[PDB]
């Protein structure tokens, strides 16, 4: 059950992401992904793949940050999912 | 970029009355609006954040409301200290932008000006200059006229006036009038007088002094 | 304690450049952004740009001609704004402000008054304003101080080192022949003066001078 290993990895990526996300996005006129608190909620619906479109990126890097949260998140939930199936 | 429209630019209210400042965004910005107060010669001060959230240290008198494109900053029972310029600011989209500001003006009871005239100081005379200063303090409305007379004859040259903004202490206005002359010009005249004409009186308020 | 410290004034000759500073104290987070806002006399607030000290990246208002370059020194917790090739259009008060990455300016500096002119700096002459011998006093008495011949703006006038605030009016300065002049008014109970001293303190940032003038009754 080295799943907690992903929980760790992801929660960081969520934070890592939300910090860069705002950094990459600001400066780009019209971006709304420009404050930590929210960017953080973005990073979650993104890593959980729920994507509501309430917020998202428009700058090449913000998008690079995105792609990384998504994956890591898909990866994370995968391992954490697989683990739950074994011990149950 | 988001345009923030604050209209009217000036709002006149009577003491203790509730007042509402308006802020309209060119597009929907949720509740990402913040309000600042800026008194004469002071720096901006945060009053309300995210449209309606209270800031510790700010009187309960202040409150905000609205979402989308229309926002309001309200003051329950305005008092003199609230006299200042009020600005809204949005943080929904980059770049952050500011509204053009609304000034709060209070309509209080009329008050006659307190007039004081001051002879030039000896320290100044020692430098070959002579300034005669007159204060017309704490009056209302701000409309007022000052006239100078030297030895009974109206004087206009060398006179510079200055008017303060409405005072956040008592909602009144004040004005200074300065007659500057050379020590010589000053030495060859006897009496100097300042006269104030204000709505509160049909007759002028005069203050004088003789150089001797 | 003052979270953001900015110098009072800067005189700059047309075409030259100047570097404004903003020293911050209090809690500091990796998510803090330092903003700069310009305000011309009688006008509103204009956003200039922002910088994130923890990373060093800066963004600027695209709607206006770029006059500023922002930098930050982490070790001294100081943010700087280099304004270059200035003209009279650049004369204004420049504020620095701190945002915790959550959209609002929690705190502002006192602002730096920048004047773009060829004229030279000149400390003010402070003269007393005491009633004439024939003036009749009421339950209150009005005194003051004349501050003239200074440049550039501004000057800060306080009474009794700041302990006296009520009953004080400082009039806007008037410009004549490359020099400013203003007076400040103070009213105290007629009985307390001259028994209780009344002194005005005049500070002129541009010349790094601050003088005091005790107000005593005329000879
Ligand atoms: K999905
Ligand atoms: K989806
Ligand atoms: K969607
Ligand atoms: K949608």
């Amino acid at each position: 059950r080295a799943a907690g290993a992903a929980t760790v990895l992801l929660v960081i990526v969520l934070l890592a992401g939300s910090y860069l996300a705002v950094l990459a996005e600001r400066g780009a006129p019209g971006a709304q992904l420009i404050t930590y608190p929210r960017a953080l909620w973005w990073s979650v619906e993104t890593a959980t793949t729920v994507g509501y479109g309430d917020l998202y990126p428009v700058t090449l890097w913000g998008r690079c940050v995105a792609v990384v949260v998504m994956v890591a998140g898909i990866t994370s939930f995968g391992l954490v999912t697989a683990a739950l199936a074994t011990w149950f | 970029d988001i345009l923030l429209t604050q209209s009217p630019a000036i709002l006149s209210v009577s003491p203790g009355e509730r007042v509402s400042f308006s802020c309209r965004a060119s597009q929907s910005i949720g509740t990402d609006i913040h309000w600042y107060q800026q008194r004469t010669n002071g720096s901006p001060r945060l009053l309300i954040k995210y449209a309606s959230e209270s800031i510790s240290g700010i009187p309960s008198r202040f409150s905000g409301s609205g979402s989308g494109t229309d926002f309001t900053l309200s003051i329950n029972s305005v008092e003199s200290e609230d006299i200042a310029n009020y600005y809204c600011q949005q943080s929904n989209r980059w770049p952050f932008t500011f509204g053009s500001g609304t000034k709060l003006e209070i309509k209080r009871a009329d008050a006659a000006p307190t007039v004081s005239i001051f002879p030039p100081s000896s320290e100044q005379l020692t430098s070959g200059g002579a300034s005669v200063v007159c204060f017309l303090n704490n009056f209302y409305p701000k409309d007022i006229n000052v006239k100078w007379k030297i030895d009974g004859s109206e004087r206009q040259n060398g006179v510079l006036n200055s008017w303060t903004d409405q005072d956040s202490k008592d909602s009144t206005y004040s004005m200074s009038s300065t007659l500057t002359l050379t020590k010589d010009e000053y030495e060859r005249h006897n009496s100097y007088t300042c006269e104030a004409t204000h709505k509160t009186s049909t007759s002028p308020i005069v203050k004088s002094f003789n150089r001797n | 304690q003052v979270q953001l410290q900015q110098p009072g004034a800067e005189l700059v000759k047309p075409g030259a450049s100047v570097k404004l500073s903003c020293k911050a104290s209090g809690y500091t987070f990796t998510s803090d952004w330092i903003h700069w806002v310009k305000q011309r006399p009688g006008h509103g607030l204009e956003w200039i740009g922002e910088i994130i000290p923890s990373y060093g990246r800066a963004n600027y208002n695209e709607k206006i001609q770029k006059k500023a370059t922002l930098t930050a020194d982490k070790s001294s917790s100081t943010a700087f704004m280099q304004l270059s090739s200035l003209t009279s259009e650049d004369s204004a008060v420049y504020y620095c402000a701190r945002e915790r990455g959550d959209g609002y300016f929690a705190v502002w500096g006192a602002g730096t008054t920048v004047t773009v002119s060829s004229a030279k700096t000149t400390p003010p002459s402070v003269y007393p304003l005491a009633p004439g011998s024939a003036a009749q006093t009421n339950s209150m008495v009005t005194l003051g101080c004349l501050v003239k011949g200074y440049f550039p703006e501004p000057v800060t006038v306080t009474w009794n080192s700041g302990s006296l605030s009520s009953g004080v009016h400082t009039f806007p300065a008037v410009l004549q022949s490359d020099l400013y002049t203003l007076s400040s008014s103070v009213t105290v109970p007629s009985s307390s003066w001259p028994s209780e001293t009344v002194t005005c303190n005049v500070a002129h940032p541009a010349s790094s001078t601050k003088v005091d003038k005790k107000i005593v009754p005329r000879d």
